[PDB]
């Protein structure tokens, strides 16, 4: 009834669990959604924003790392920010030590090597969010998944957080379709947008509650927020 | 028990035990005339075989104008003297003058709460008697405790029923009460508070200060067994 | 690789009664009996080597130890909290005094330099005390013989005679008869053994229990010659036989 | 009861049950093996899919530490990867020294005491992983497995995950059938059999396979994953052994 | 029940069997004696004939042995609870008896009670651990000070007693609910002198007798030790067949107290001076 | 009190009496003797599964060309002690110019165990040890350790769960011939006495693989292999 | 030292009650003068008060302090305050203001709040004095939370509740203290309600410009206290 | 009986969310945006008359052109503003030009996160977190008079206007009802007084509160004790009229 194995991190369960972690991963369940997918040539970020009142501006969900990378998050900003400011150094360091610019997938394989250096020491919590990484290199385009666990995986497209199963289901309904897309990002983008209407608990998206920002085999990272997204609604 | 924090109503958990604990310890008094100084202490044990003869335990000195007494641990006090001794002669290689007390204690006991204040380390199970002289405030007398607050006095006790013993000095002490008129109060201050009214010169320990040498010099005189043994007869014990 | 236990392991009681040393001084009693007596001619110590099995040597175990050429010591209680302490004293007699005034020190100044670590074992953090209370012998050309008992709290008694362990108080009940002032050393072994015979249930042979003494100058030990000035090692330990030569002689 | 709460607290039984709980964490993971062939070693592993959205062949779980090694694991994905990042620099700080590649006993002698160091202190998490490695030195072939209590022994074969009971008795059923010597290529067939044979504890779900070996003969005793028809040759075979 | 009640069989003691105790009778009789001896006298002022009093002090005293004699030379009754018998292994038995108790003395104004021990009704604290005993200390104190107690305090004085003082409920004492207390200390030496005169009345035209020569020596607490040493002194004479007795045969009887005066072994722990 | 290395209420150390019992996880017994100018050491070698490479399994190590040691405990706990040995030989001779004795080097690692009982960041080790060596100044000798620091020589000794089964059996022997060590020269012709004594006293019969051996030869230490043991086992052909 | 769910702190909803035990003292802001006044143990026998640490203390030529609560935790601040005084006179060549060191020590009582294993003080203090090259009085009050204020009168100690409101029947903004004899009459006509004894149980002190510090005898007190011991009659 | 860096089964931390009601003990502190200027307001919580409320300073001046107002626990925030002053001036050096607000204010909310893994390479200062929150107001020449809000959890939002503290849950509703685009400055120099007069525990004085505007023309400005009073009559010019 009262698991004493719920305090600090290192204590395993009597069954092979870290009850801190499993009780953390429901955070993003209490956080919002931000989805993303890719073609063989172009990948996407998406994020509902979560607003305070009828007066405030909005909580942000997307950040650029560098000219050939962006990302999007879920749940917590502040512990999630530093990882953004973190890997900028590990993407500048590339472009100054080498100039052979940064491959995406090792970043995740750097990033997983961070959080694990935060679980097994007294003091310190996990960087308790899920987030989504994008970009392009010589190898084509790639999308990623993140867990504060450390697990990161190369996906076609996925979703996060509350209400997300509705949008999550469109993709398995559609993974035959959107993979064969190229050089025509407009209709691609509205795939998720129609698909994440599956999540709307009657909040009925607007000019400004949505943020989109994508990348290609040509495009540097661009953000479409403010008032440019009358295109899609 | 987390030395730092306070009570739920503005008190401490440990330290009130400490200056209450030291009450278990022996006795150490200290007085002053306008002529000279006396000190005393009753050793916790006065069994016979061991070397009570040269047992210099309760009463140490620091330099050639100062003497003290001790109450508390044998050891946790045994280090402060080696500490404070240096802060005396290290006053001198800067300035070459003699040391005053009123700098010493105010620049000593602040070490105490330094271990109440942080580190999670226990305070010092110790209290002192002080004694000495400067050319600016005359004869002197001071005391201390594990907190750090120090108080000037004319005559004081510690330890067993010191609150009781301090009464015994209340009526009898005199302003111009001379040395040989005041010395007898001490062991008489102890001749009552003793557990063993069966009394032995062995059991106690003694010290003195005067200004005996002409040309204004002084004497950190400390007294041996057979002397105070014969002094003891002077007030008429046997 | 991370230190977080830096708190004190020590605890006040309501009425003083510092806890985890007051528990320590059980094991000092649970340990063996051992003693020490002086006299103007010389000084003696002794213990009882309780060889566990019928297999172990007693040569390997130093239930008595040398500190300097003019000092010995002995314990009761625990051993590994004794072996370490020797070397942390040997390294101190030099690194504070002996390489700095030439001469080796008197006996007590050393004792100021074992309690000054024994204390640190308690008031510091992350530590326990040594579960030991040991004994020192004395010599110097300016203050003479002495004994000095120590203890894990940091105190140090002086003495004229005492003993410790699983048979302590009975000895302290005894020796206050046997002791006196008109004393040489050759007598002191009879009482010391005669004491330590009554407080035993096992064998009582010379090859079972080690002891040692404080004699006088013995240049045969010194190794070299030519300088008539030097004062040789007053400290000395006995053999298997010389014990028994006393025992037959009872 | 009250002693089973933190590292470095022995029992009256004479143990710390916490790592023995770790054994059930690594019990909650994928299947994985590696075989001592006649001239090198083999690696093969289970890799289960949740949704189609997971890409095939971009998410390996083998890791390399240097040229002449392959290593895998099972259970905690990150934690079994950390010590590799310790591995990848250690031997690099050993080829630094006498300018020669590193032995395999050098590996565990430079790892098997590491994880131990994460069971001395009340401030860290025991590496809840079981782990394999292998490769070649001047001496010849080698193989080892690790368990989270630091232990390790030179096997001819191993197994982890919830693919324990199948393979162990199976290899008991193998070895007597073929003790004479099993070359590299042939075990690459017989290995992938076992994983198809061992998924039956979790045949609710699906997966896809991943294999690597290293031969003194074939690849100059270098490490080289599989990517080709040779894999497809084996899956076409391994279905028959379960057929 | 009337077994607790007073006696037609009074004990035979007396407050001149009680040497050394000289002042206390003057300090405590009057509240028990005078205004009840003369209420009109007291009512000339009529300040408050107070409630009971209390006596504290160690054993070795005969606080009991004092309280046996006061029940002689009374003009009043002297009931006894045989302390702590009132409680039983139930709940309802508590308050009824206390209800029965007061009324048993309402019918007798010139009459009083006795406790010996209140160590068993002291220092009530409760968070689930406690007992019904705490329930009864209230109602007695309630019916001590209420609409129906002062009529007893019109009729009554009482006394409590124990040997350990500060281990009970202070919420008990509203001073005025108990208007006076006193120490029964251990004796003086010369106070001890007249004691052995009382009990050793057995010498047989003997001589060389120095009754002062024993409190010469004592540093004890009890007066009863004067009997414990005396009573076994005669045992020597009892065994050696000679009824007579002397000083020295009477003196080494303290050898029995050589244990008591020296049974307290001592620690060698010079942790702190 | 029952989780750390403070002094108990009464004054033992509950976290340490456990550690002796943390050894007995294996049901394993080992043995130590002194030759004439040599020594011997042995222990069971269990193998309850078919797939091992007992080329690899071992408890008996090699620290110099001079000395050796053994373990009856968890080997991970052993290896940290094993490594720290090789170090603490080198730093001795590098500072003094001659090989590492046993009597000293136990007196080091016995000092070391104490400051694992005197602090609390550290887990102690649930092992014990029996070092073996010749000595040019002291001759054939051994030394044993506990996890606390009690270290002592032994003219001959053994360890495991079953000391009582044999340790009496040995003391009965020296009360039959009455000298410290054996009156037989070659190490090859005294190991028979060891294996003659195990199975007979209370032990169980053995095979080729079941046992392992070490010898501190003059200026040489080394293990033994299969036929090197099988031959030495067939000394029983005559007895 | 953390946050409760009631927006409070455990250890500091406690500490400031400690100062509510010990001595009681106060100062004021006169028309053109500033004063303090504090407490002493009468009946403390066999003693000479010349050398005991006064509840008053001085920090510069021209500023002083009066603590309460503890005594040990008071002595430390004066030292490191004195440093800042006779250091601030050096780097900038100008003497202090009043608010500067107050702003300083307002900060140190939280540098000794938010860290590991550090208690705050059983101390509350106030200060007083005139800035250099000015005339307007300045006094500031402190407590362990660091919040430094400017009370025209401020008292911390025993029975202090009505004392905290006693002034409000006595002081007037547009009727400030005329002179010392009344302004010190004010200084004492407050404190005496908790004195309950003669002049021996107190100690006072005063400031005027250009470091015109004074301390007044037990006898000077017995001059004026009589005048209201005479005027506590009609 | 919780700690700092430990989640719950519900995920909602304890201490920081407990740090999100200590503000609700404190005073009131409001600022409202007009496209020609922004206001700031306070409730002194003056407890006694003898006090001289010039010394209590719930309002500050970062520079000649930026100011803020701390609420909740006024003590601790006295530290962090000196951080902002350092980064303001520091940015006034490397570029010879006033800073954008959002370049600053990220720093301040990058400070209070320091109790465990702050920005890149941050040693954990701040055993506990700041038990205080505040409002930032001022111009930079990229977005406009973008007010900013800060709270010690380590996030900031941008607002039109809202409130804090005691009167938070109730007062803002009126503000939510009664703000729009095309209003003046001085209408906001007085509309607050319609509000703060609600949630004061006594009739208003010129000394209970005080105000400070902010303008891209002059810059920063605190008012005087009297120049609040004159507009209160102007409010009573409508309170007496209507
Ligand atoms: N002055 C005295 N006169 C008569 N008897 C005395 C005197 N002093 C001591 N005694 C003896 O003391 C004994 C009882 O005293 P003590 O105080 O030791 O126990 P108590 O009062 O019976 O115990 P409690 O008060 O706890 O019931 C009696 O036997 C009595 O004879």
């Amino acid at each position: 009834f009262r698991n004493n194995y719920d305090g600090d991190t290192v204590t395993f369960s009597p069954t092979g669990r870290l009850f801190q972690v499993e009780y953390a991963l429901e955070a993003i369940k209490q956080g919002s959604v931000t989805v993303g997918l890719r073609s063989n040539t172009h990948a996407v970020l998406v994020a509902l924003k979560r607003n305070a009142d009828e007066l405030s501006s909005y909580q942000k969900k997307i950040i650029k790392c560098d000219e050939h990378m962006g990302l999007s998050l879920a749940g917590l900003a502040p512990d999630a920010r530093v990882l953004s400011n973190y890997l900028r150094q590990q993407c500048n360091y590339s472009s100054l030590v080498f100039n052979r610019k940064l491959a995406v997938e090792r970043a995740g394989h750097l990033l997983c090597d961070k959080a694990q250096k935060n679980t097994q020491s007294y003091g310190g919590r996990p960087y308790g969010v899920g987030l989504l990484i994008i970009g392009y290199d010589k190898s084509g385009a790639h999308l990623l998944e993140f867990q504060p666990s450390g697990n990161v995986t190369e996906l076609y497209g996925t979703a996060i957080g509350a209400r997300s199963q509705g949008a999550k289901t469109y993709l398995e309904r559609t993974l035959d379709t959107f993979i064969k897309i190229d050089g025509n990002p407009d209709e691609l983008i509205k795939a998720g947008v129609e698909a994440i209407s599956q999540s709307l608990r009657d909040e009925s998206l607007t000019v400004d509650n949505l943020s989109i920002a994508i990348v290609g085999k040509d495009t540097p990272f661009t953000i479409y927020d403010g008032e440019a997204v009358a295109k899609y609604i | 028990s987390r030395t730092t924090i306070f009570s739920p109503e503005g008190r401490l958990y440990q330290v009130e035990y400490a200056l209450e604990s030291i009450s278990h310890a022996g006795t150490a008094i200290g007085i002053m005339a306008s002529d000279g100084i006396v000190l005393a202490a009753e050793r916790k044990v006065t069994s016979t075989l061991l070397e009570q003869d040269t047992s210099t335990e309760k009463l140490y000195k620091l330099n050639d104008k100062i003497a003290v007494a001790v109450a508390g641990l044998t050891a946790d006090a045994e280090i402060l003297i080696n500490t404070a001794r240096i802060h005396a002669q290290n006053y001198l290689k800067t300035y070459n003058e003699d040391i005053p007390v009123e700098i010493l204690v105010r620049r000593l006991s602040d070490i105490k709460q330094g271990y109440t204040q942080h580190g999670g380390l226990r305070p010092f199970g110790v209290s002192f008697i002080y004694a000495g002289y400067d050319d600016r405030y005359g004869y002197q007398l001071y005391t201390s405790n594990p907190s750090g607050n120090y108080t000037g006095w004319k005559a004081i006790s510690v330890g067993a029923n010191t609150s009781a013993a301090q009464t015994l000095l209340q009526m009898d002490y005199k302003d111009d009460m001379k040395v040989d008129d005041a010395i007898e109060l001490a062991l008489k201050t102890l001749s009552k508070t003793t557990d063993s009214s069966a009394l032995t010169y062995d059991r106690l320990e003694f010290a003195t200060i005067r200004k005996g040498a002409n040309d204004g010099e002084v004497y950190q005189k400390i007294f041996k067994p057979q002397e105070i043994k014969d002094i003891l007869v002077k007030t008429g014990i046997t | 690789m991370t230190d977080r236990y830096s708190f004190s392991l020590t605890t006040f009681s309501p009425s003083g009664k510092l806890g985890q040393i007051d528990y320590a001084l059980t094991a000092v009693k649970q340990g063996v009996t051992s003693l020490g007596i002086k006299a103007t001619n010389g000084v003696v110590i002794a213990t009882e080597k309780k060889s566990s099995s019928p297999l172990a040597m007693s040569e390997t175990l130093s239930k008595v130890s040398l500190l300097t050429p003019d000092i010995g010591a002995v314990y009761s209680g625990m051993g590994p909290d004794y072996r370490v302490l020797v070397d942390k004293s040997r390294k101190v007699a030099h690194t504070s005094y002996k390489r700095i005034y030439g001469e080796y020190p008197p006996t007590k100044l050393l004792v100021s330099e074992v309690a000054k670590i024994m204390q640190e074992a308690t008031q510091s953090g992350g530590v326990r005390p040594f579960g030991v209370s040991l004994l020192i012998a004395g010599h110097d050309e300016f203050n003479g013989f002495s004994l000095y008992q120590v203890d894990p709290s940091g105190s140090y008694f002086p003495w004229k005679a005492t003993a410790i362990g699983k048979g302590s108080v009975a000895a302290k009940t005894f020796l206050e008869k046997r002791w006196n002032d008109e004393l040489e050393l050759e007598d002191a072994i009879h009482i010391a053994l005669l004491t330590l015979k009554e407080s035993v249930e096992g064998e009582f042979n010379g090859d079972t229990i080690e002891l040692a003494i404080i004699g006088d100058e013995n240049p045969d030990l010194l190794g070299y010659t030519g300088i008539p000035t030097d004062k040789g090692p007053r400290f000395r330990k006995l053999t298997s036989q010389e014990i028994n030569d006393r025992l037959e002689a009872l | 009861t009250g002693y089973d709460l933190s590292n470095s607290v022995f029992s009256p039984d004479g143990r710390n049950f916490q790592v023995e709980y770790a054994v059930k964490a690594v019990e909650n993971g994928t299947t994985s093996i590696g075989i001592k062939c006649n001239d090198g070693v083999v690696f093969a592993v289970e890799k289960l899919i949740t949704s189609k959205l997971l890409v095939p062949q971009k998410n390996v779980k083998i890791q390399v530490v240097d040229r002449h090694i392959g290593c895998v694991y099972s259970g905690l994905i990150p934690d079994g990867r950390h010590l590799v990042n310790r591995g990848r620099e250690e031997a690099a700080s050993f080829k630094k020294l006498y300018k020669t590649p590193i032995p395999i006993p050098a590996f565990a002698d430079r790892l098997g005491q590491y994880v131990q160091a994460h069971t001395l202190y009340n401030s860290v998490r025991p590496f809840g992983v079981s782990t394999i490695f292998g490769g070649v030195d001047k001496n010849g072939a080698h193989l080892y497995m690790l368990e989270p209590s630091g232990s390790y022994w030179g096997y001819k074969g191993a197994a982890t995950g919830k693919g324990r009971q199948s393979a162990k008795a199976e290899l008991e059923k193998l070895v007597d059938h073929h003790p004479e010597g099993l070359s590299a290529r042939e075990a690459v067939k017989q290995a992938a059999k076992i994983i198809y044979l061992a998924h039956e504890d979790n045949k609710e779900k699906d997966f896809e396979l991943e294999i690597s070996w290293c031969s003194l003969s074939e690849t100059n005793g270098l490490h080289k994953f599989v990517k080709g028809d040779l894999l497809q040759e084996a899956i076409d075979f391994a279905q028959k052994e379960i057929n | 029940l009337v077994s607790l009640m007073m006696v037609e069989k009074v004990p035979d003691s007396t407050y001149d069997m009680v040497g050394g105790l000289t002042k206390q009778i003057k300090e405590i009789k009057e509240v028990i004696e005078l205004p009840v001896k003369h209420p009109e006298l007291f009512e000339s002022l009529g300040i408050a004939q107070p409630k009971g009093v209390i006596l504290y002090g160690p054993p070795g005293t005969g606080k009991t042995l004092l309280a046996r004699a006061v029940a002689h030379h009374t003009d009043c009754k002297f009931i006894r609870v045989s302390g702590a018998e009132l409680v039983q292994k139930y709940i309802g038995e508590g308050s009824r008896m206390v209800r029965e108790l007061f009324v048993m003395a309402r019918e007798h104004a010139p009459s009083i009670i006795f406790m010996d021990e209140i160590d068993s009704i002291g220092s009530t604290r409760v968070e689930g651990s406690g007992g019904g005993d705490s329930e009864v200390q209230r109602t007695m104190l309630e019916l001590l000070n209420q609409l129906d107690g002062f009529e007893t305090s019109k009729n009554i004085k009482i006394i409590m007693a124990t040997n350990r003082l500060d281990i009970l409920d202070p919420a008990l004492l509203r001073p005025g609910r108990i208007d006076r207390k006193i120490e029964f200390p251990p004796p003086s030496v010369a106070a001890r002198a007249e004691i052995l005169r009382i009990h050793s009345r057995k010498m047989n035209l003997t001589r060389g007798i120095n009754l002062r020569k024993v409190a010469e020596k004592m540093n004890g607490c009890s007066g009863a030790d004067v009997k414990g040493v005396c009573t076994e002194a005669g045992m020597y004479a009892l065994r050696e067949r000679r009824i007579h007795v002397t000083q020295e045969d009477f003196e080494l009887a303290v050898g029995k107290v050589m244990n008591k005066n020296q049974e307290t072994a001592i620690s060698v722990a010079k942790l702190f001076k | 009190d029952r989780h750390i290395t403070i002094f108990s209420p009464e004054g033992r150390l509950y976290q340490v009496e456990y550690a002796f019992k943390a050894t007995n996880q294996t049901n394993i017994n080992s043995l130590a003797v002194r030759g004439k100018d040599c020594t011997v050491v042995i222990s069971q070698k269990k193998v309850p599964d078919k797939l091992l490479d007992p080329t690899t399994v071992s408890y008996i190590f090699c620290i110099s060309r001079t000395i050796g040691m053994v373990v009856n405990g968890p080997i991970p706990d052993a290896r940290n002690a094993a490594l720290r040995a090789k170090a603490e030989a080198a730093e001795f001779r590098y500072k003094y110019g001659y090989d590492m004795p046993c009597d000293v080097l136990a007196k080091r690692m016995a000092n070391l165990s104490q400051i694992y009982t005197q602090r609390a960041y550290m887990r102690p080790l649930g092992v014990i040890l029996t070092f073996v060596s010749v000595d040019e100044e002291l001759g054939p000798s051994i030394y044993k350790t506990d996890p606390a620091g009690y270290y002592v020589g032994y003219k001959a000794t053994a360890t495991g769960p079953k000391q009582q089964e044999i340790t009496t059996n040995l003391e009965n022997h020296f009360k039959k011939s009455k000298i410290d060590h054996i009156n037989e020269e070659s190490w090859e012709k005294v190991v028979e006495f060891a294996i003659t004594h195990m199975i007979d006293a209370l032990g169980t019969e053995f095979s080729k693989n079941d046992l392992e051996v070490g010898v501190a030869t003059k200026d040489k230490f080394f293990t033994l292999s299969a036929e090197n043991i099988e031959e030495r086992l067939v000394a029983i052909a005559e007895q | 030292s953390i946050f409760s769910p009631d927006g409070h702190i455990f250890q500091v909803e406690y500490a400031l009650e400690a100062v509510k035990r010990g001595t009681c003292a106060v100062g004021v802001k006169g028309k053109n003068c500033v004063v303090l006044g504090c407490e002493r143990r009468s009946t403390l026998k066999l003693q000479d008060t010349r050398i005991t640490p006064s509840k008053v203390s001085k920090i510069d030529s021209h500023v002083v302090l009066s603590f309460s609560g503890l005594n040990a935790d008071s002595r430390i601040l004066i030292e490191k305050a004195r440093v800042e005084a006779q250091s601030h006179r050096l780097t900038l060549e100008d003497p202090v203001t009043v608010e500067y060191l107050t702003r300083y020590v307002a900060g140190v009582q939280q540098r000794y709040t938010q860290s590991g294993g550090v208690r705050p003080f059983g101390v509350s203090t106030l200060i007083a004095g005139f800035d250099p090259r000015d005339d307007e009085p300045k006094l500031y009050q402190t407590e362990p939370s660091g919040i430094y204020s400017s009370w025209s009168a401020q008292t911390i100690g025993r029975n202090s509740k009505t004392v905290r409101e006693f002034l409000e029947k006595n002081y007037d903004r547009k009727e400030p203290p005329a002179t010392v004899e009344e302004c010190v009459k004010l200084t004492v006509r407050s404190l005496l309600e908790v004195v309950q004894t003669g002049a021996k149980n107190i100690e006072i002190t005063v400031v005027k410009p250009d470091s015109d510090i004074v301390a007044l005898s037990s006898e000077e007190i017995n001059q004026y206290v009589t005048q209201i011991e005479q005027e506590k009659q009609e | 009986d919780r700690g700092v860096s430990t989640f719950s089964p519900e995920g909602r931390l304890f201490q920081v969310e407990y740090s999100l009601e200590a503000i609700k003990l404190g005073s009131t502190a409001i600022g409202i945006a007009t496209k020609e200027g922004v206001v700031l307001g306070v409730e002194k919580r003056a407890t006694s008359p003898l006090l001289e409320s010039d010394s209590i300073e719930k309002i500050v001046e970062i520079d000649r052109h930026i100011g803020c107002a701390m609420s909740g626990l006024t003590a601790d925030a006295r530290s962090m503003i000196e951080h902002a002053r350092t980064a303001a001036v520091t940015h006034n050096l490397y570029y010879d030009e006033d800073i954008n607000v959002e370049s600053l204010t990220q720093s301040v909310c990058d400070l209070a996160l320091r109790f465990g893994e702050g920005a890149s390479g941050e040693e954990r200062l701040m055993s506990r977190p700041f038990g205080v929150a505040l409002l930032i107001a001022g111009h930079d020449a990229d977005d406009g008079y973008q007010l900013f809000h800060a709270e010690p959890s380590g996030t900031f939002y941008r607002y039109n206007a809202k409130a804090i503290g005691s009167g938070s849950e109730g007062a803002q509703a009126e503000l939510l009802n009664e703000w729009h685009s095309s209003l003046t400055l001085k209408e906001a120099e007085l509309l607050v007084l319609k509000i703060l007069k609600q949630v004061m525990e006594e009739k208003l004085d010129e000394n209970n509160a005080q105000l400070s505007c902010i303008t891209k023309q002059d810059g920063f400005k605190i008012y005087d004790n009297e120049k609040t009073a004159e507009l209160i009559k102007e409010l009573k010019e409508k309170e007496a009229a209507e």
